């Protein structure tokens, strides 16, 4: 009975992601801001895939670590093949959806991960940030403003649906994200941004005294 | 075999001869060597015809396949990289004798200045590519004569018609100085083919304009 | 028991397609018009397979994305092998039927997709548009006027069976298709046509102010 | 239990072929006449395998399409190997029986098809037409006059057993075949013949005004 | 439980062979005579394996057709390897037993066939005919006078045990074989002999007016 | 070995010689080198016979296989592409010495003008193909002499009989100027074979007409 | 090594010499080179014996295998195709020096005219085959002398005995004009072997008839 | 049911590790100190992976022996590829987590092991020791001060949580570790340290009279 | 082709010529041969351009890939090892004629003394590498002349401007003594490109400073 196996796999994946922590990604006036609940510093849930692409995930560390490594290899090979400007987050989101679907179908245990791909505009060009969400079964979707994943995401989803205004500054966006995640100091918090103001590489890590000064 | 291409304000022109020779005997009299790959660039290959037509078809097919798969056309740098890879992959056959040196001319729609959006790219036998910036470039057996003629005649290029006339005159000079290049035919009515690429796309020059330009050049040289 | 497994797979596929949205394809006086319910712009349910062939599908995005990529590769290879004029929509529909049947038979989970292949006449030649429908199990069929797929297709099928007149203009065909789909502005609507008036490539996308002016 | 699996597979195949339409093949004074119930024109249930061999099938389109393609490749390879005159319908029927048996044995789902191979005499030579029938499990048989397959074939079998006379003309054979199939105009009818009067290729398609004039 | 699977496979094979017709092979004063119940002429249940070897089988046509083809290839390869006089029916019977045992063990469905290998003396040499019987599971046995296989073989076995005399003529042997098979004209009867009087190839087919004159 | 083909209003003709030579010794006297692949085109291969017959059979088999599989005949461009691929795949054997250069002549049923539907295609050793448009083309050892004769004699071609006479005269001239080409045989009654392709299909010219044409040409030359 | 075969009304004859030479030294004196493959055709291979016997055995085995598998004998065209493929598959070994050129003679039972059912086929080193129609053909080192002798002597062929006498005389002439061909031996009693194929099948000519024919020819030449 | 299989595998792994002895690893003022309960001297539960990396495990000897060998090969290959200073304990911990997860997922029996990776600062450089813990399912974690594994680890975990002071000497750290393990002479005790004071290789074994003098 | 690099207190400079020559004919006039791989090092390859650009792109891609995968940049020794492996993997192509000898200059941020953190590495054709410590190194056809000029002129290097002036003067001397090296162009305004690497990263020297330095050197030499 394929129906029973699919139902049990979906329930297992949902229970696996439900115990994980919440990571919040949103777009502000200068790109995409990533905020995550991460106590250790050796383990990073937010990374950079290409010059203007970003990565975020929640769940078992090894699974999305492997997915991140595969995405980096795919992006670098595609950039070396045609050009650096021919790589977009849509291709990464599509290949991630296909890989997650293949894992869900033809593997003993489905992957308990939830990925988000955020792309920003190239330097000197105006365009709105694009966010994509991929689930455990390989579903793909487009989210205009914010993406919330991991655990009991209903309160954070409500808190980001309400009292959210676009074109906000980095400080206000960070404060709103922290407030929605609570519903929290320098430690146990991971903050990364996609700064479109940067010429080639838009990924930046905010840690240390700068993070404390921000909030 | 001679193919010339020069840059004029607002576009780029490309032209080539119509002669195929098997050693010292003439085999073709109206061979076409300039092809249009897609909307905003055209290519021209000098050398073995069997490799030239195959390269043109394969390049067009690859560009169309990528455009259909990704939904957006390739950037100019990506097209140059693909053509360079294609040329490099044929180095062994070129060493045996199946040599084909293409010439790429296109229009960059993603450039800040539309008047300087024309691009000319030349390729080496080993796959190396260089973007031409002197305003002109020629390939083929009579490339040197055409390049010298364009060096002297580039000062009169102001628009599309001037560039076309300069290209036709350079082809005529190359045919005069080279026995492997075929000049205009006033008996059979065979004239070189030209392609003009501008902001509106790549179009084929009608034979009538080339015929009038060749007749005027011949009358002036008399 | 093969009967029980086949019944369960068919039920799973039908339930999967039933929750999907409805996409309507019909032929008018100038080719084939594709109308789909698609909110996001990054995801496209209507595409182009060759110079005179079109693609349309409904269901899980990754599955028909893979089918579309395979069809494009097959069409391009066949065109490069023999000629560009030796590729017809019948071959694409046949290979799609075989691939869907093979997936339904020798895969853990059947594909929850429903494809339509629409071919138009070559420029300077008069011929009637041909539409083919392929189901999840690989069934193939020929439909003379319209093809309706995805979800509760009975009301739309009735609404296109009634009050439909051939040789209609683009505007009237679009209005009829939208009315039948409702039984709806620029957003959340995907419109594509197969314009036989075009010399080589007949695929065109209608978006933006032109779509608003159309309806 | 192999017995239960074999019984269930046979029942599934019989139910699959039973819902299909009926195709009738018979031999007249000038070869073999094929009459089929086929509404669409893009899909053909009657084809040509070699110069003097014919093909006919009923069931799922993709399965016998694949079988037809394999038979054509086998016939062409055998003709190129030894000679064009060294290919007979017996070899095609034997390889079809072996392939159908292998599919019935070592495949998840048995093929729901029923093929007929009809061979005629070479030009300038007198010999009686030979018809072979192959079932889903790979059974082979020789039928002297007519072959009836697809659906409730009992009434058509009785109607062709009675009131059938050999050496009949094309018109009388067509009328008898249509009458037995009914127990029906130009549309929804597929008619093909194996004309032994032809020098090299004996396959001919009767469509359009000629078919209407015939009946 | 291997015992249950073996029992079910043996029962399936026995039921499959039981519905088949009876073929009788016996040795007379001039070699081995093969008599079979075969209505069609395109299908042959009696064949020739080598110069002095013969083949006979009963059951599903495709299975023993494949076995016959394999035996012919083995015999020809062995003859080309060492010599034409180094091939005996014992080797063919042994390889057939091994192949049938392997099929019975490592295949989904056991083969429903029963083969007999008959060898005669070389020209100019006196030796008694040798007959071998191979069953579905690969059992091998040596039978001195006659071999009876296919269907309800008990009455024919009794009728050939009684009233049988060696060194009989071809006509008397044919009459006895037909009488035992009945317990029957030119049609539906297949007759072949292994004539040791022939110099190199001992296989001969008796059909047409000669068969009618014989009985 | 010489095969000629020229275009006349409403069709196309094709003819070849009947001589096979092993070095300098004559081996065959009535060798057939013109074959009919399908209804609306015929091919002729000059060179090694062992490769020529194989190429003809393989081309016919491939065309028939495609027609049976897809249900419709290949387009002319597809046929040219298939023949070019077949020729290109034998380049190594041609380099060793197994060279075979085919000549393709056919009728295009999908052309706007039936009177100009005839097509002549020539193939190179490397697989390159060119569509002949001067109205005639010859291949083989004595191709140059036949081509010159057709250049002078093409002005008298008006219909099928005129084209056949011109082809026979060109073959006679090639046989006269080349020792490897066999002329008409008045002792053994061996004459070149010809194939005529028109809107009704490709047919084989009876030997009687070729015999009368050759006899008339011989009488005129006397 | 010389093998001859000619056509007579109602059948075909085939004969060959009995000499094997390792360079310039004689190694064999009664070597058999004519073999019977099946009922209605016989073959003869000239060249390396190690390849010749292998080819004969393999051809016979393949024909018997096909006849047993399909239940009907191969057509003559199929047999020619199989032999041509076998010859073509040995081209590399022939290039090294292991060359074997077979000669095929057979009777076509599926022909309208029984009197003209005889067939003679010759094969080239590259695998090409040609059906002989002049009425005779010879292969081997002394093939030219035998062919000339048969050209002069074919006018006296009316039946089987006349054809056998002509073949024996041609073999004698070839042995006289070639040092690698062995003539009749009157000391050891060694004579060439012959095979006659007619409507009743292929049979071996007894040595007595060949001995009398050779003695009569020798007496006439004295 | 994947849930039942996962639960049973986890229970089996927990029962397997629970019967094993306890090994304690902690960081002091001069590196990382490893203390284990090991009666035999031929078998070693503490080893060295690279110049500044250490290994520790508890459970079935062969499993973590294989893991140790694989880690050594990986470390040596990575050092020879890029540089000796480009190898960190984070990479070893990550590859160990991936390998343990793959074993837990796609193997008949999960590995009953628990590994710890301890890295120290390079000579002449000040940095705090880093400890990583990997479980049977591939989970990874970062532990600041001490790592306790094997058997009933609750009392030892409490005894090391209480009365533990950083920056302690080797003697005091050894005494505290032994006291916590008890809640014990030269025999049956394995002691190893990671001495950052060493220039290149920081691994050292304390055995014999030196160990007795230490405690 | 000539690329020079020398060490100054607090950083390292790198410069190269802008000439490409196909044998004895000039093909390029402003070819760029100095590239920036990442923040704290730059590379320069002399030889075949088709291999040079590929090597630069591949090295940059590999460094970026490792940095993204591991989260930390490679050490200088790791970068040297990767470049040496890349050079060694092309030895067969170098033997055929596709030779490319890169020059590596970088800044070590993990060094005790910032003033002595500059590094210069030279690579051999077989993949061997050596860390330069005399303070300067040159590669290319005119490497010897530039190295001698730097040997005499290194005593005046005190800061970045002095090192840049010395590098420009060495390039000028190499161009004067070598016909394959292109000097400063006062007609077309083409000047060599330079890259300065210091504690703040690698930056590109503006063309104006190089132009003034070249003009001053030319005036002094007059």
């Amino acid at each position: 009975s394929p129906e029973q196996a699919m139902r049990e796999r979906s329930e297992l994946a949902r229970k696996g992601i439900a115990r994980a922590k919440s990571v919040v990604a949103l777009a502000y006036a200068g790109g995409v801001l990533f905020v995550a609940e991460n106590p250790s510093r050796s383990l990073q849930k937010i990374s950079e895939l290409y010059d203007r692409v970003g990565f975020a995930a929640a769940g078992k560390f090894n699974e999305f670590d492997n997915l991140r490594r595969g995405g980096i290899q795919f992006a670098d090979t595609r950039g070396y093949a045609y050009d650096r400007r021919d790589v977009t987050g849509r291709q990464l989101a599509n290949v991630y959806a296909q890989t997650l679907g293949t894992i869900f179908t033809e593997q003993a245990k489905p992957y308990e991960v939830e990925l988000c791909v955020a792309e920003v505009a190239h330097y000197g060009e105006t365009k709105r940030p694009e966010l994509y969400r991929i689930t455990y079964d390989g579903s793909i979707a487009d989210e205009p403003h914010f993406v919330v994943m991991g655990g009991t995401t209903e309160p954070i989803a409500n808190a980001l649906k309400e009292s959210y205004a676009e074109n906000a500054s980095l400080t206000d966006a960070l404060r709103i994200a922290v407030a929605a995640l609570r519903a929290l100091g320098v430690a146990s918090l991971e903050v990364a941004v996609l700064d479109a103001n940067r010429p080639r590489r838009a990924f930046r890590r905010i840690t240390g005294s700068a993070l404390q000064a921000l909030l | 075999a001679t193919i010339v291409a020069l840059k004029y304000p607002g576009g780029v022109v490309m032209a080539g001869d119509r002669r195929s020779t098997q050693g010292n005997m003439i085999s073709g009299r109206d061979v076409r060597k300039v092809y249009i790959t897609d909307d905003y660039t055209a290519t021209g290959i000098a050398g073995t015809a069997a490799v030239a037509v195959e390269f043109a078809r394969l390049y067009a097919v690859e560009l169309e396949h990528y455009e259909k798969l990704e939904g957006v056309p390739l950037t100019f740098a990506g097209k140059i990289n693909r053509l360079a890879i294609m040329v490099r992959g044929n180095l062994a056959a070129a060493m045996q004798g199946l040599l084909a040196l293409p010439l790429l001319a296109g229009y960059d729609i993603h450039a800040s200045d539309p008047q300087s959006a024309g691009r000319i790219v030349s390729f080496d036998a080993a796959g190396g590519w260089n973007i031409e910036e002197e305003g002109y470039q020629a390939v083929g057996s009579g490339s040197l004569f055409a390049k010298s003629s364009m060096k002297k005649l580039y000062s009169q290029v102001t628009d599309g018609d001037s560039g076309l006339r300069v290209a036709v005159e350079a082809l005529y000079d190359a045919a005069d100085d080279d026995s492997a290049t075929g000049g205009p035919d006033l008996v059979r009515g065979i004239f070189p083919t030209a392609v003009i690429i501008d902001a509106d796309g790549a179009v084929d020059v009608p034979e009538s304009r080339i015929a009038e330009l060749a007749r005027a050049i011949i009358e002036s040289r008399s």
